[PDB]
């Protein structure tokens, strides 16, 4: 975001009187010979080199930062720089002259935690799960503490599944997506349906076997036993994730050999 | 210069040529500066 401000403008001197002294490497004799006008107006530059006004550039430097992040809209970015230039062009001085550099030179290095936010999704997946859990019932249920493993297993999805796996709110009621496309939005105020069976061993409506079959690959000895239903439950959902994967790779191989076809005797 | 006899006073137009830029700017949306020049009579490197 500051690159792009110098990928955006001002168009060196080290690199000009290393080329007018001829100390370069690949063509020496390249300034020898321009046209006597040119080799008299790169000679007094770096002998006196000429002020420059660095304001535009690292106010551009700011801009393009907060139209990278969300605030100033793309086409808004002719209002606020205009405005942003006017401001530090009032009231400019060493003060903010400088205020701004530092700005410049630390919000594309704070950066980090933007990436961070990508990283582990700690924007609106752990804050947001964190919250829902705390919305939860008391964590000790009836029937099982397998309870535990399993919203463990929810925290361990959403952490490691940076695709996009927000937790949004909409309104009491906190809902699961499974990826921006949301074409697995699962509600999960809406699992207090099991609540129930957290300990036995056709009332799951299949928004909560959304949800199993949403987290499944994520378990392995965990939610455990002939704990029924959620027990097997889970253990069928991973078997045929598992079965899954191997009738997707065979059709594609059935279809790359070559019409329902396979459908049928994979379905 | 030497031209021949015409009975209307006519009038040499000779023109010295030279550059003659003009170099708008554009700063703060609202202004904008000009900074002339022509070398060979001069003016306003303004």
């Amino acid at each position: 975001p500051a690159m792009l401000a110098a990928l955006q403008s001002q168009p060196d001197w080290a690199a000009a009187m290393d080329r007018i002294l001829a100390l370069t490497t690949r063509n020496p004799e390249a300034f020898r010979q321009q046209p006597q006008a040119n080799r008299f107006s790169a000679i007094l530059e770096a002998v006196v080199p000429s002020r420059t006004n660095p304001t535009h550039e690292k106010v551009l430097a700011i801009v393009n930062a907060l139209t990278e992040s969300k605030a100033i809209r793309k086409d808004e970015a002719g209002l606020i720089y205009n405005a942003l230039l006017e401001r530090v062009a009032r009231y400019n001085s060493t003060n903010v002259q400088a205020n701004l550099d530092r700005l410049t030179t630390d919000v594309r290095e704070a950066v980090a935690q933007r990436e961070r936010f990508m990283h582990d999704t700690n924007l609106g997946s752990q804050v947001a799960l964190n919250a829902f859990l705390s919305t939860l019932p008391a964590n000790v249920p009836r029937g099982q503490e397998d309870y535990v493993s399993f919203i463990s297993a929810l925290r361990l999805l959403v952490a490691e599944v940076p695709q996009s796996e927000v937790y949004q709110s909409g309104p009491d009621y906190f809902f699961q997506t499974s990826r921006q496309g949301l074409q697995t939005v699962n509600l999960t105020q809406a699992f207090k349906n099991l609540q129930g069976m957290w300990g036995v061993r056709s009332l799951l409506t299949p928004n909560t076997r959304l949800l199993l079959l949403l987290i499944a690959p994520f378990t392995n000895s965990s939610t455990i036993s002939r704990d029924s239903y959620l027990g097997h439950l889970i253990t069928l959902y991973r078997e045929a994730i598992g079965q899954t994967q191997v009738d997707e790779q065979t059709f594609q191989e059935i279809t790359s050999v070559s019409d329902t076809g396979s459908l049928e005797a994979t379905l | 210069f030497e031209v021949d006899p015409m009975d209307e006073p006519t009038l040499l137009y000779v023109l010295f040529e030279v550059f003659d830029v003009v170099r708008i700017h554009q700063p703060h949306r609202g202004v904008i500066e000009a900074v002339y020049l022509r070398t060979p009579f001069s003016a306003g490197n303004a």
